[PDB]
RNA sequence: GUGGUAGGAGGGCGCGCCGGCGCCGCAGAAGCGCAUGCGUGCGCAUGCGUGGAGGCACCCGCGGCGCAGAUCUUGGUGGCAG
RNA sequence: GCGCACAACUGCGGGCGCCUAGUGGGCCGCCGCUGGUAAGCAGCGCCGGCAAUGAGGACACAACCUCGUGCGCGGGCAAGGGA
RNA sequence: GCAGCCCGCAGGGGCGGCGAAAGCGUGAAACCACCGGGGCGCCCACUUGUGGGCCCCGUCUUGAAACACGGACCAAGGAGUG
């Protein structure tokens, strides 16, 4: 189904939760680089969790790819379907969340006319 | 089809490891009757299968004997999926045909 | 480059004017943005907290020894406020640290000559039809850009005739786009007397001899500005060049008086000269392909080499002469 | 306007295809020349070695003792790591271009270079390579230190601080030495017989990023080989380390 | 006048959902994937020179998978034509992978040409024990089967050999694993 | 070529509001809960549920703009403890 | 002014200016010392380290030994080991 | 936007009733009841229960897991500005 099959190639299945976000509910899981003087994650001691680096970054051309080779496109109305008509195979289209059900009907019908794959429907 | 009909059983004894750090992609196997390093050269490149059950459904995890290990016929094998440390002490079956590092 | 002057008929060409030299100025988009930033904070009104705010207590630190933090506590007893923390920015009902003052510098100074250049370049942006449609103006129906209407624009008395006049100038889709774009603002600005936002439509620039203020100010999508005082808030609203501007003939013919011609002082603005660019031609990167430059060039190295390898089998294979001895 | 851009791009398109075909025909003519010139110089290597053996056996036909002229270069391998090095010894390993362990270079058999090798002899293993160790080191792990030249017709304008580590092709040698040397064996000959082109030939070789040796160093590698280590003058037995280090 | 530097940023075209991501790599992604798929392109596999026409071999991984058969011909895409003769051991003609044949030392004296109409022969894959349809018309397969029934009749115990399923030799050394 | 405290720098993510510019919403907005996806990461997008009227994106501009700590402040709640 | 001329080896781009932070409790090892009965004491010199240097080996272990350190994969090893 | 019926001395409960819904908007977290599922606190590996790696963060300090100090939990607020 994609034009070119891009493998997933995320360099780790790690999530990089924040340090001690397991132990404290005040510490949310969004990553903060720990800056303490004795902190075992900053010091990169063995047994500590890993910190995000440049090295974990996925490939430039594989980045932000969905369903193999596709790239997501936000759609708010039927006018957004028109620049996707020529490039059907490159983009999976996604209707925005705040689009109402009346306009989602008209997006859904024009997308199957223009042959655009909708991830919402 | 019994695995012991055509394949030689080998016990999964350890992962390839340091004293503490363990590299689980390479599994150390002790083939029965193989007791020296030159005896285990007969099994370099040979395919190996680890047979297990997931929810009662039989699975084959296939691998390749990659390198020798030590002077006592222990060989290191790399499988499709890494062997769990639960299966240490259980048997895996060493095939009599060579497979390649790309194609198990 | 000569522009037509239309009647209120909207189709008959009355005069054929030359383009004023203001509208041929090469636009320095950074300079118009730099001036727009300081012009926007000319009507910036002050805000501050009250100088008493949070400081209206007799609060003192209780000191150490009471197993409580050293923050000032509200004096007295018998109320829930008593003994609670005061005066600090981290305290509830405390004074915010670094309270806002009205002595903040609300306005920003900009050099008058540099502001006049940016007014000139924002004027030249209105004369470029790729710019005007790029900032959202629907200018398919409009005749020319720059659209200049005759000085018989002042004979329109009622705004029904003025709306009809803009209709036969092809601005009907432009005005209808602005009128339907009226929606409620998306923040807390709707509480602060800024409830409705609508888009910016046509700007009509006039002079004192063609005063069309009454007949045109109520049309949604029409702004009116005298030619003697053009702000950048009209010419690039939102720091986005290319406002759709309809000129009267009186305002258009005064552009060579307010800004003058090239190399000459402006007659109506004392000591103003139109800006001089650092380049003469347009699109100076295309000068690279001129034969004067192209003859000058040395020959670049276009040999596409193979990617090097470091593995010892490949670099033995490049020079396979090790085994010959 | 838009015409003069497009007629430029097809003018560079022709010029790219023309000088790339010229570059490939240079590569084939160089490789055809290189195959001849290796066989010519290998015969010269055999003739030089046969002349020394004939000089040596004729001396023991009489009572005499003949040792030949010792080679015009040392081969030096960095044994110790980059840590805890005093500033004099750290500087000498920089001027020998030995910036990591298991790196190998050739240094000239000079009196100043012998004193440099002596002061860092607790960090290096050095000795004498014969022609087989010289040719194995260059043909199996030999890269060129090449400065970029942005203009084809003008080789005088180039970049100073940035030197690329590229393959030791014939054309890289022909560009550095201005037509004087144009094959790898002809570069060996300036190393082997220590010509006036030695300093240019040796510096054109990137330092040999060797592997750590097979079967180990066999003990405590930091001490001297006179005490059982691997660190010092391996006088002509330096191939016993380096041949294990190449692959 | 080039308006592209002068103009406001036009977002009317394509709103990719991570706006840090570009439109689509219409140029650079073909070169990246062709480099990528050639990198995980597995190596060209060596065809072994060990098997000779009429060499008795035991299949290790197939539908049959412990059956002494005889080897006929090496086929394309790394396959090998084999037939432990269907009168003797109830094994039809098949092709498997070249490697799954463990080579035994004894070779039959088969002189017949083995260039058979392989287009419809049942190919036994590795793990599947999928129940294939029964025996077919066998135009030339009946002739070359009878030639190795002719070959097996000359050698005394060879009929029992090809009928008996393979048992692993009792391991004592790797010298004992010679076959 | 790739460690990094104090430290400096760059580029982004995020928040309130501004001038614009593209839009969305009673056929259900923000917010919230649970999922899925994207993302080295800051974070983002969607699905379902809830909700019942606003909101989003980008470019700009202003800033009381990002919290685990301060015997922090205020509020709520535990264990202790039937 | 004319004429002559590129100077041991090896390596390699270099010179200078401006603004500003942090720091100004150090500690340890080697070798060399001073005071002291000595000290995991006190005070120096040179170099290296920790501080700020992870990882491997030292049973654990700021400094010892190896050795530096993006994210992985494959190989070969170091120190150190191989009931 | 109620009190019809059954029960209760009653508070009320249950069947109902009004309304688009809410029933003095939304209703996060801490925390709790019950139910369902599962038993590393985290990271890695896989065949998910095993192995390997991990002392408590912040901080001052030559040096912190420290028998150094602050921190029960959670939300909100909270500090280089004019
Ligand atoms: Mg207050
Ligand atoms: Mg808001
Ligand atoms: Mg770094
Ligand atoms: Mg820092
Ligand atoms: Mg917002
Ligand atoms: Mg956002
Ligand atoms: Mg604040
Ligand atoms: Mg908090
Ligand atoms: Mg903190
Ligand atoms: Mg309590
Ligand atoms: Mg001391
Ligand atoms: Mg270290
Ligand atoms: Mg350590
Ligand atoms: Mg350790
Ligand atoms: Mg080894
Ligand atoms: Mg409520
Ligand atoms: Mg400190
Ligand atoms: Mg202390
Ligand atoms: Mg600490
Ligand atoms: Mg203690
Ligand atoms: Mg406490
Ligand atoms: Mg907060």
């Amino acid at each position: 189904e994609p034009y070119l099959r891009v493998p997933r190639q995320r360099k780790t299945k790690h999530k990089f939760n924040r340090f001690h976000s397991d132990r404290f509910k005040r510490v949310k899981k969004s990553w903060r680089r720990p800056k303490g003087i004795d902190n075992r994650v900053r010091r990169k001691l063995s047994g500590a969790i890993k910190m995000p680096n440049k090295g974990y970054g996925t490939d430039k051309l594989a980045k932000h790819m969905v369903h193999g080779g596709f790239r997501l496109v936000q759609i708010r109305n039927v006018g957004d379907l028109l620049p996707l008509i020529s490039q059907n195979r490159f983009y999976c289209a996604e209707v925005a969340h705040s689009v109402g059900a009346k306009k989602r009907i008209e997006i859904f019908y024009k997308a199957m006319e223009y042959g655009i794959h909708l991830t919402n429907g | 089809f019994d695995p012991c009909l055509t394949a030689i059983p080998a016990t999964f004894i350890s992962h390839m490891r340091g004293r503490r750090i363990v590299h689980p992609s390479h599994s150390l196997l002790r083939i029965e009757g193989v007791k020296t390093r030159e005896d285990a050269k007969f099994f370099l490149g040979n395919g190996v299968v680890s047979l297990y059950e997931l929810s009662g459904k039989k699975m084959e995890n296939r691998g390749r004997i990659r390198r020798l290990h030590g002077n006592s016929g222990v060989v290191a094998a790399k499988f499709e999926r890494n062997l769990p440390p639960n299966k240490i002490g259980t048997e895996v079956f060493v095939k009599l045909y060579k497979v390649e590092d790309d194609d198990y | 480059d000569t522009v037509n002057c239309y009647g209120i008929d909207g189709e008959t060409v009355e005069k054929q004017l030359e383009m004023p030299d203001v509208l041929r100025v090469p636009i320095r988009k950074d300079l118009v943005e730099d001036a727009f930033r300081c012009v926007r904070m000319d009507n910036r009104q002050p805000y501050a907290v009250s100088p008493n705010a949070g400081m209206q207590h007799s609060a003192h630190s209780w000191g150490t020894g009471r197993a409580m933090a050293r923050v000032p506590r509200v004096s007295g007893s018998g109320t829930t406020r008593s003994g609670q923390g005061a005066f600090a920015n981290f305290c509830r009902k405390g004074r915010l640290a670094h309270p806002t003052k009205v002595i903040r510098r609300w306005q920003r100074k900009f050099n008058l000559n540099a502001k006049r250049h940016a007014e000139a370049m924002a004027l030249a942006a209105t004369a470029i039809p790729p710019l005007v449609e790029s900032r959202g103006h629907r200018i398919a129906g409009v005749k020319m850009i720059p659209l200049v209407v005759s000085n018989s624009i002042k004979e329109i008395k009622s705004t029904k005739e003025a709306f009809e006049m803009l209709k036969r100038f092809g601005l009907a889709e432009e005005l209808a786009r602005v009128k339907e774009s009226k929606c409620i603002r998306a923040g807390k600005g709707k509480m602060r007397n800024r409830r409705y936002v609508m888009k910016k439509g046509l700007l009509i620039i006039y002079d004192n001899q063609s005063d069309i203020q009454k007949a045109f100010r109520n049309i949604a999508g029409v702004d009116l500005a005298c030619v003697d005082s053009l702000s950048l808030l009209d010419l690039c609203p939102g720091s986005h060049l290319g406002r759709l501007v309809m000129w009267t003939l009186g305002a258009f013919e005064k552009l060579n008086e307010i800004y003058g011609q090239y190399g000459k002082e402006a007659p109506l603005t004392s000591g103003y000269f139109l800006p001089t660019n650092v380049v003469s031609k347009d699109d100076v990167e295309s000068l690279f392909f001129s034969d004067e430059i192209q003859a000058f060039l040395d020959v670049p190295n276009l040999i596409k080499y193979e990617k090097t390898s470091r593995k010892p089998e490949t670099i033995e294979s490049l020079n396979p002469y090790l085994n010959l001895m | 306007s838009y015409r003069r851009k497009m007629e430029y791009e097809e003018r560079m398109e022709v010029l790219s295809r023309k000088m790339n075909e010229e570059y490939q025909a240079r590569r084939e003519e160089n490789a055809r020349y290189a195959l001849q010139r290796t066989k010519e110089l290998i015969a010269e290597y055999k003739e030089h070695m046969k002349k020394e053996e004939d000089a040596r056996r004729e001396a023991e036909a009489r009572g005499a003792f003949y040792v030949p002229k010792e080679p015009e270069f040392y081969v030096v391998v960095r044994i110790r790591g980059i840590h805890k090095v005093p500033p004099r010894e750290r500087k000498i390993l920089e001027l020998i271009r030995l910036k990591k362990p298991n790196h190998a270079v050739f240094v000239r058999n000079n009196a100043p270079m012998r004193a440099m090798l002596h002061k860092v002899r607790a960090y290096i293993a050095f000795g004498f390579a014969d022609i087989h160790l010289l040719r194995t080191l260059v043909y199996k792990r030999g890269m060129a230190k090449v400065s970029k030249r942005p203009l084809a017709n003008n080789s005088s304008v180039f970049k100073i601080g940035q030197d690329m580590r590229l393959n030791l092709t014939n054309e890289a040698i022909e560009d550095h030495f201005g037509g004087r040397i144009r094959c790898v064996e002809e570069l060996i000959y300036q190393i082997y017989m220590g010509t006036d082109l030695f300093k240019k030939a040796n510096n054109f070789l990137w330092p040999f990023t060797l592997c750590s040796p097979r079967k180990g160093f066999g003990g405590r590698k930091a001490k001297d080989i006179t005490q059982g280590g691997s660190t010092g003058c391996h006088y002509d037995k330096i191939g016993n380390l380096i041949y294990r280090m190449i692959e | 006048i080039d308006t592209s530097k002068l103009s406001m940023l036009s977002r009317r075209g394509i709103k990719v959902i991570p706006e840090e991501a570009g439109l689509y790599p219409s140029d650079d992604l073909p070169a990246y994937i062709e480099k990528l798929e050639k990198r995980m392109q597995k190596k060209p596999r060596v065809r072994r020179t060990d098997l000779v026409k009429g060499c008795i071999v035991v299949v290790l991984e197939g539908d049959f998978t412990a059956r002494r058969v005889v080897f006929l011909k090496q086929v394309e895409n790394n396959k090998a034509l084999c037939c432990g003769p269907a009168p003797i051991n109830n094994v039809p003609f098949f092709v498997i992978d070249e490697r799954y044949l463990l080579r035994t030392s004894t070779v039959l004296d088969l002189k017949e040409d083995v260039n058979i109409d392989i287009s419809t022969v049942f190919e036994s894959k590795r793990g599947v024990v999928a129940d294939r349809m029964d025996i077919d018309a066998n135009s030339d397969q009946k002739r070359i089967e009878n030639a190795i029934v002719d070959a097996v009749s000359s050698i005394r115990f060879m009929k029992r050999y090809l009928a008996t399923p393979f048992k692993m030799p009792k391991f004592k050394s790797v010298s004992s694993l010679k076959f």
